[PDB]
This record gives C-alpha cells, structure tokens and sequence, in this order.
C-alpha cells in the first residue's frame, strides 16, 4: 500500500525539482544576458 | 553582544581563492585613488594563563580559528556538525598532509 | 574649450550610466535568484 | 523489500536539499561583493 | 598640458579597468552558480 503512496510522493515532488531546476536553469544566462551589453563599453570607455 | 554558535552554522560564507579578490581591489581602489592623484594572540594566550593557572591545550585551539560546517544525515534527516580545527592535522585543518580529498570521482 | 570639454563628455556620459546599468543587474539577480530559494522551500513544502 | 528502499531514498533526497539550501543561499551574497565595490568606482 | 594629460590618464586607466572586473565576475559567479544546478538535478539522481 505505502509503495504506491511513496511513488506518488516521488513522482509529484520529482517534477517540483525540475520546476525549481528550470527555475534556476534560467539563472546561468542572466548576466550573460545582462552585462555582456555592459561589457561593450570596456574597450570603448 | 553574547556569543551565538548558530550564527556560524547559518553564516553565508567560506574560504575562497581570493587571489582575484586582491586584484579586484587594486583596480577598485586606484580609481578613486587616481581621481585624487608579542602579537595580540600571545596576550590572549597569556590572558587564560593568568585566569587559568594552566595551559589547557583544549583551550588553545579554541582561541584559534575553528571551522564549523553544518551537515545533514541522510538516515535521520537530522544534523551533525563536521568540524576541523585550525591546527588540526585531520581533514579541513590548515596543517594537513597531501594528497587531500578530491571530488574528481564524485563531481563527474 | 571644446577640445578638452568634449573629450570629457565621452567619459562623463559613461561614468554616470554604468551606475543605472549595475543597479538594475543586482535587483535583476536578487529577483531572479530569490526565486531559487523560494522554489526550493516549495519542494520541501511538497516533501 | 521494495518499500524500504523506496522509503529510504525519500528521506535521503530531501536531506541534500537542505545541504543545497545553504548552497543556493550563497549566490545572493555572492552578487553584492562582486558588484557593490564596482559602484563607487564609476560614481 | 601636463596638468590635464596626466590627469586625463586617470580616467583612461580608471573607466576601462573598472569594466574589466565585470568579465571575471561573469566568469566566476556563473561558473560557480552552475554547481547548484548540478546538485539539484543530482538530488533527483538520488531517487
């Protein structure tokens, strides 16, 4: 009985990771989106 | 301000390479600067020996740096604190024998 | 006059603007980072 | 025999989350000291 | 001439080396922040 009970807990929260993962998989490009335009001015000024 | 041990547990900080953290500052503080243009420890070690009457080596490391790393136990979900002293020869201690532990197996 | 003073404006414009560039980047990251901390607890909230 | 292993890993996985909880909590402070000192420069 | 041109060398080194620091913080934080992601997907790798 608990086996399926635990499988549901597994399956349900296992997606919550990928949510939080792809929530934080949005981070790695942040400044790569942000300061690369700010990094333009380097050799300029 | 009393001493709270659970600060060091929740403190957001650790050791770092800090090499570029010195060079970050000299390209910082010149910016700026060009716009313009017996240790204490021995006394502590003698502080106890005044109020103690003995060296008590257990205390001597307590006067030094102490590395407190909070961990969690997969079995009980509870916490157990890994500690490495400053002079400790074991892992995490500033005096340690090479080779040291690497994540090479684990990280891959 | 305009030889030295204009060569300042190239520098004057930049030394003001990087501020508003950096100020956003912080609040950009905190708002994007603090979603991680929020999302993590929600996993604990499920578990 | 399955439910045990099935149960056991659930606790283990949630533990490392709190191992990661402090880990992720580093990044917001990692941001300031890499930015805030740059501000007074340009100022 | 030596009043400005040596005081102009101030900013010439200042504003360009300021913006050099950003490169490292880009190539430090986001190289480091991706370790958190490795753990999170490894958290499921436990299960």
């Amino acid at each position: 009985e608990r086996a399926a009970v635990l499988q549901a807990q597994r399956t349900a929260a296992a997606a919550a990771l990928e949510n939080a993962a792809l929530q934080a998989a949005e981070l790695p490009v942040d400044i790569e989106r942000r300061i690369r335009p700010i990094e333009q001015q380097v050799h300029h000024i | 301000p009393p001493i709270s041990p659970e600060e060091q547990l929740t403190a957001p900080g650790g050791d770092t390479a800090t090499a570029e953290d010195v060079s970050i500052t000299q390209e910082n503080e010149e910016i700026l600067a060009l716009v313009q243009r017996r240790s204490l420890v021995e006394w502590l070690d003698r502080g106890w020996e005044a109020l103690a009457g003995g060296d008590r080596p257990d205390w001597l490391w307590s006067r030094r740096s102490i590395s407190v790393v909070l961990r969690h136990h997969y079995g009980t979900k509870q916490r157990f604190v890994v500690v490495s002293y400053e002079n400790s020869v074991a892992w995490g201690g500033r005096r340690a024998r090479p080779p040291r532990l690497s994540s090479e197996l684990a990280t891959a | 006059r305009s030889t030295g003073r204009s060569a300042l404006a190239v520098l004057i414009r930049a030394c003001r603007r990087i501020q508003q560039q950096l100020q956003r980047t912080r609040r950009a990251l905190f708002q994007r980072s603090n979603a991680v901390l929020t999302s993590l607890h929600h996993v604990r909230m499920l578990l």
